[PDB]
């Protein structure tokens, strides 16, 4: 029944501060030590800070010495880490575990919550630009002919690409996005069609950009060569 | 530190005390080294090293005749075999004795034979050394060699053909500097039969106590306090004899491990309350006073004040003389009309005048209408209470006064409440389950 | 000060014994510390499976165990199978570092045979040639081994400027998938008489060739 | 000594012992002297006087210290709820719990105002004067001057500028001498809490005891015999602490005082003994084990060994964990066909085997068919004994194997005898009022 | 009921020796610590030795030390008292009297017993003499006459004045004895008897002596002035 | 080196208080020893009256009481009676004498009026003169108080040698009585022309005169 819950992440430029919160239940909270714990991208685990269960003693990473804060507050049932002076490599998920031990020589956490993620980096938020793939030789006939149309540089990974309306999904695959050198994200998704049916039978893809609306519809037409 | 008074059962609370308890032990084994004092002799006249030698030498035989005592008294400290009741108890089995029991187990296996001889041989090269025993168990190992620097190289050199009487007297006095901390030793463990009480500035100095604090297996929070404690520490703490082995003195002394450094904890106190008629002159007490404290989501209830200790907001209990209780007892302090938990209560038909100082108020009852009037310092006599349960807050007044009986309070400030509420009308019999 | 190091993967198939090895270091399990084993499926976060150096929680299938010894301990698995598939990790204690974790490995199970990629080329389109730029799109899917290499030779001469293939990712039918991409400018576009994206598959090496007009 | 075998209950009585018992406690207040050893400091180089000068206000700190925690202690004498006040009032043997109480009430009596002043008044030209107390009590009160006699007029005189490093290093060899007796005394009483467990060499030298000794109001025998135990004297005697009043250190020794000197005792230790058939396999078994002596024609019982010692042929009891018995009870030994006295007997449908360890000889019981053999160092085996309450002395065997457990036997050698009569054949009821 | 019975005394020359004992009843004589304690004839009473009750610490008075021996007999019930080299001033009456003592700093001797009586002297015991005193002028007529007999050298304070052997005890009385310089001892005894009826009415006075027999009877008469 | 002191006499009235004081030393009651009371009949031994300085024995009459301050005791006797005529001692113990008793007095009630003394004085017998010696028989009784001085004048010449006065003492008939002997040669007895025998009390004398013959 033990449950832990986290929310405040989000996308934040170098150098500015954000306020990570984790909320408890199913427990007697002040009673228990709680940790922060992060991973980045792809990479593994690694411990940032600690506070006992009544905001005596507090440890932090050496990595993050000096530049977080944590804090509780036992009446509310939570927890908080706020940060500041962010830097471009500490992107990653944050976790907030409660503490078990025997006693003496043994600590680990158990009861691991589900995470929030916060991206630090320079660029700014830019609506996709959308240029489709037309059909072409060597890319038809054959079982089936290929076809999709691109998305390029939307910075936040919001992507939505349905066709028909969410209705067609026969042969249409998302791949992952891509990035840049500079903070850019792009990708493509392409629909696998009969060759011999091939034409305007509802072959358009819908895209959308949360952060910035950026709605645009753009129809798909096989040209020569 | 926050107090509320509970005027439907006449009790208080104090609900602002962080806590630390004892889970385990920490052993750690010492040995001294006297060197070959037992060979050299001294005979010529009256000196300043004869006074000394002879006392040095004495220590050892002294030292070896304890240890037949030791081995007959621990037969009485591990099971009641002619302890007997008779008057004037001791009343030992209170908490130590699950304590000393565990302790001297370990003694048993250590002064077997080829385990000295481990601890010995591990510490040939340094004065530090961490050790398994037979059985898992991993002990610190220390050896103090002041003595045996001092004996062995610049005492003998002296003391050639028994000529024991020398123009220079800086080792004479040098002599008894080095000597003063075994004579200590001997001391200790001669008029206890082995176990002394609590640590002392001898078994384990202060240069010696952080490094065997620092060394343990622990968190990086429960280090840091026990730093800030050395008092405590070395106050809830013994050490045990081993024996003479040679021409060295060996003994382990027993440090304690707090597993718990950081939780709410308070006290409850409870006072006589009738608010009755002459008729059915009777009425209800709160049974469960004492401490209480959290550790892993159930409390822990200590039934009467003395098995805990208290340095401003810590409170140095011990986990092996609390019983478990369900977490929902904290409701009683909320309300008695709750009846989810099945709240202690006890009757009696002769309600008696009592008063029963809170460690930041303080509780009066007061029935046959004796003279039962508050006091202070700089004015004698302030007022006059009627009938009893009036709780009286230190900022107030100093004294109270009953039955020709003063009763000192406590200068400690801290923030006061008082709950509005009913008071037992009369004698009811909802949740009276004990008695 | 100290750190712990563990293996970076281990491969093993389905129905035998796989062991990993969790070395510590004088001041993290030489001062009698504990080593504790967490699994972190591919999408969720970590659950606990070993405590106190040798125990099992409630919900481990009784096929997991370790064991710690000195400075080093291991973690066995007995009767490998194919949802065993995860990232573990080692965890302690340190003196100066308070709480340390494992490099984390990756196990792996060979269970299913190799299949090679499928390449799909798309030339860039007319209306990304009017703002006065240029992409080829390349798509690699549905090949078990995920190791594949994307290089951009142009005629003879292999171009190595605004490569950005991507790192392959786990399909629905467990399989994986990835894609090259690479900028141009409209004259450079039209400058070569041809333009490839090859994918090289365990040696497997298999190119599509696309031209600007291709037009007969 | 002389012990006689009553085969018809399988006991034994060994009647050649003379006695002392403690009756009442007799005080003694002391009061050091150290000087205004706070005033000059010695801050130029390191050298002997240096390291003595701070031992010694090290020495005054941790003595102010102590008494921060001896009074914390002072309440908890009636019933001890802690480690140390546990294990060290057990220190003191349970028969001195009853003395503990009123020792310190005197020393609360002794620690007011008004009362100090007295007792320093009083010693204020020689160094032994009797003076009374409040409350009638008479106390006989010591001083000792040695530090101030010497801290004071060629000390100070020495360490002058604060130019502590001096060619004379007679200096510095008397200044280490005149200090043992503080460090010691202070270190003493800040190790035990204030309540040491015995008389040391240091709270009392031994010339010292003599003359309080014989300055006690008491008879011309009680001294002697006194002047010849001085070590148990010295072992049945604590110590309390008063204060620290100034410059000076002051507190109270309390002395055990020997009422009794002379009177028969015995010992009586008794064995199951059935000689019954498989069927009714119970029997009887004496319960009225343990010492006896006469002080005022009403013998004095001891139920258990551990309350008294030995030292030869006198025996040292207390008269408080004591219990009076008529003088009639002896006739349980003479024979239990008497009906006068309603002797005390207990059964058991269990005969469990045992042996008893007499002072002079032996006493062993042998049930279940197990092989319990007489043992000796040269010979190994010397003979398979049969059934039980074979009454074997020291003088024929040496040691006496049951279970492969070994029984030593002691040296001592005196008359024997062994009283013929029959045994009780079947399970009777004529006495069986106690169980 | 305690009872001490002691039993002894008599008559020695100085030099000489002397064993007296003391016998107790009625309580345990193994338990209390016993004395001897002397009277001298007309003067204060006076402590003369001690013993505890098993024999071990023995004290002794200082005028009588290195003469006297005390001794105990736990199983009789008894206790002695060994006198050597009695002088004239050792005589006395001597008494057994058991101790009484609260511990510390009250010692009595409660129970005494009744006490034997010692006589130290270099004379030797002889016969009495006995001659008449005859009524004369100026101790006749008037109401009632004045006549006996005068008795003279006996040591050991024997004495029995029967007139009419013993039945006439009506006017008779008899005077203690006196203290000579050297060892002998004389007393009268006399009866007032009316001058109107004198003469030989049973006038004999019978004296008897104890260690040496030496019966004599004296009839007194009335003689001319 | 010490001793306990105690006065000689105390004469007291019927129904009167009398104090009885024993003076102690710094060696017996000033080291804190306690002080005892015994009471001598004139013809039985003595029993214990006080002890522990205030106690009282069960027999005595409730009218005794003592009291110890400093080196100093005291006993105290309220409403004296007749049959309280016998001598009290006071006992103590010393560091280096042990048991110690003191003076002792005794107790003189005034409760009987003066007795004026009788005196026969007997002539020498004529048996007696026989042997060669010569006697004089002179008897003194009923008489209460004690103090009585004879004195053998012959003719004019008092002779002092001879005179063997007694002691006085008690008699059924609550007086007292003495005897004094002088002995003579049978020559110097005829060769005196006569012999008395006075008696002195309180200034009272009474004179018998004998003559060797006597005869007219």
């Amino acid at each position: 029944q033990v449950q832990l819950v986290e929310s405040g992440g989000g996308v934040v430029k170098p150098g500015g501060s954000l306020r990570v919160s984790c909320v408890v239940s199913g427990f007697t909270f002040s009673s228990y030590r709680m940790h922060w714990v992060r991973q980045a991208p792809g990479k593994g685990l690694e411990w940032v800070s600690s506070i006992t269960a009544s905001s005596s003693y507090i440890n932090y990473a050496e990595s993050v010495k000096g530049r977080f804060t944590i804090s509780r507050d036992n009446a509310k049932n939570s927890l908080y880490l706020q940060m500041n002076s962010l830097r471009a490599e500490d992107t990653a998920v944050y976790y907030c575990a409660r503490d078990e031990n025997t006693g003496i020589s043994h600590y680990w956490f158990d009861p691991w919550g589900q995470g929030t993620l916060v991206t630090v980096s320079s660029a700014s938020t830019k609506g996709p630009s959308v240029f489709p793939l037309a059909p072409s030789s060597k890319s038809t006939s054959g079982g089936t002919a290929a076809l999709g149309c691109l998305v390029k540089d939307y910075f936040p990974e919001p992507v939505t690409v349905s066709w028909n309306s969410g209705a067609l999904t026969s042969g249409v695959h998302t791949f992952p996005a891509v990035l840049q050198s500079s903070g850019l994200y792009s990708l493509s998704s392409v629909v696998t069609v009969p060759s011999s049916s091939l034409g305007t039978q509802t072959y358009i893809c819908n895209v959308n950009h949360k952060p910035s609306n950026t709605k645009v519809d753009k129809k798909v037409e096989p040209k020569s060569c | 530190l926050k107090e509320s008074y509970l005027e439907e059962s006449c009790s208080t609370i104090t609900e602002g005390y962080l806590s630390v308890l004892r889970t385990g032990w920490y052993t750690n084994v010492f040995t001294l080294e006297v060197g070959d004092v037992e060979n050299l002799t001294c005979a010529d006249g009256p000196s300043l090293i004869k006074t000394e030698l002879d006392l040095t030498k004495s220590a050892l035989r002294e030292l070896r005749t304890v240890s037949a005592d030791q081995l007959a008294r621990e037969e009485q400290i591990e099971n009641p075999r002619r302890r007997r009741f008779v008057l004037g108890a001791i009343a030992l089995g209170v908490c130590t004795a699950a304590a000393v029991t565990a302790g001297v187990a370990i003694a048993k296996t250590i002064r077997l034979e080829s385990e000295v001889t481990a601890i010995k041989n591990a510490l040939k090269k340094t004065n530090e050394a961490v050790s398994t025993l037979g059985n898992g168990v991993r002990v610190l190992a220390t050896a103090v060699r002041e003595l045996k620097d001092f004996v062995s190289k610049n005492l003998t050199r002296a003391i050639n053909k028994n000529k024991c009487d020398i123009p220079d007297l800086k080792m004479a006095v040098s002599f008894s500097q080095f000597n003063r901390r075994f004579l200590n030793v001997v001391r200790q463990f001669s008029d206890n039969a082995g176990i002394t009480p609590a640590i002392s500035l001898d078994l384990m100095t202060d240069a010696e106590l952080a490094r065997a604090v620092s060394n343990m297996p622990t968190s990086a929070g429960q280090i840091k306090l026990m730093l800030e404690n050395r008092a405590m520490v070395r106050r809830k703490g013994f050490g045990i004899l081993i024996g003479v082995y040679g021409s060295s003195v060996i003994y382990m002394v027993q440090l304690p491990i707090f597993g718990v450094i950081d939780t709410p904890c308070w006290i409850v106190k409870a006072a006589p309350s009738c608010s009755e008629k002459k008729g059915n002159y009777a009425c209800l007490l709160r049974e469960d006073q004492g401490w209480y404290c959290q550790n892993a989501g159930s409390t822990v209830y200590y039934p009467n004040e003395k098995d805990c200790e208290t340095r401003g907001d810590h409170v140095f209990c011990d986990t092996a003389c609390g019983i478990n209780v369900a977490e929902q007892s904290k409701e009683c302090n909320i309300n008695i009309s709750t009846t989810n938990y099945p709240c202690k209560v006890s009757t009696g038909r002769h309600p008696i005048s009592m008063v029963a100082l809170s460690p930041l108020g303080a509780l009066v009852a007061c029935y046959k209408g004796v003279s039962c009037s508050i006091g202070s310092n700089r004015v004698g006599i302030i007022k006059q209470l009627n009938k009893g349960c009036s709780y009286i807050t230190n900022q107030d007044a100093d004294t109270v006064t009953i039955d020709n009986t003063v009763y000192q309070l406590s200068k400690v400030e801290g923030e006061q409440h008082v709950i509005k509420g009913r008071p037992v009308s009369s004698s009811f019999d909802p949740v009276k389950f004990p008695e | 000060q100290a750190v712990v190091t563990q293996p970076p993967s281990v491969s093993g198939a389905p129905g035998q014994r796989v062991i990993i090895s969790c070395t510590g270091s004088g001041s993290n399990l030489g001062a009698d510390y504990g080593v504790h084993w967490y699994q972190q499926l591919p999408g969720t976060a970590p659950k606990l499976l070993i405590y106190g150096d040798r125990n099992r929680p409630s919900g481990v299938p009784d096929r997991f165990s370790g064991s710690k010894s000195g400075t080093s301990a291991s973690l066995a698995i007995t009767g490998l199978q194919a949802e065993d598939e995860a990232d573990y990790y080692c965890q302690s204690y340190d003196r100066s570092l308070n709480w340390v974790f494992g490099g984390g490995t990756k196990l792996t199970v060979l269970g299913q045979p190799k299949a090679a990629p499928s390449v799909t080329l798309f030339p860039p389109s007319s209306e990304e040639l009017q703002a006065n730029k240029a992409t080829l799109v390349c798509l690699i899917s549905d090949f078990y081994p995920g190791a594949v290499t994307v290089a951009w030779k142009a005629d003879s001469s292999p171009v190595n400027a605004g490569v950005e293939t991507t790192k392959p990712s786990k399909q629905s039918n467990n399989k994986y998938a990835a894609s090259s991409y690479l900028s141009l400018t409209p004259e450079q576009w039209k400058s070569h008489k041809s333009y490839s994206c090859q994918v090289t598959h365990e040696g497997s090496t298999v190119e599509k060739t696309v031209a600007p007009a291709e037009c007969s």
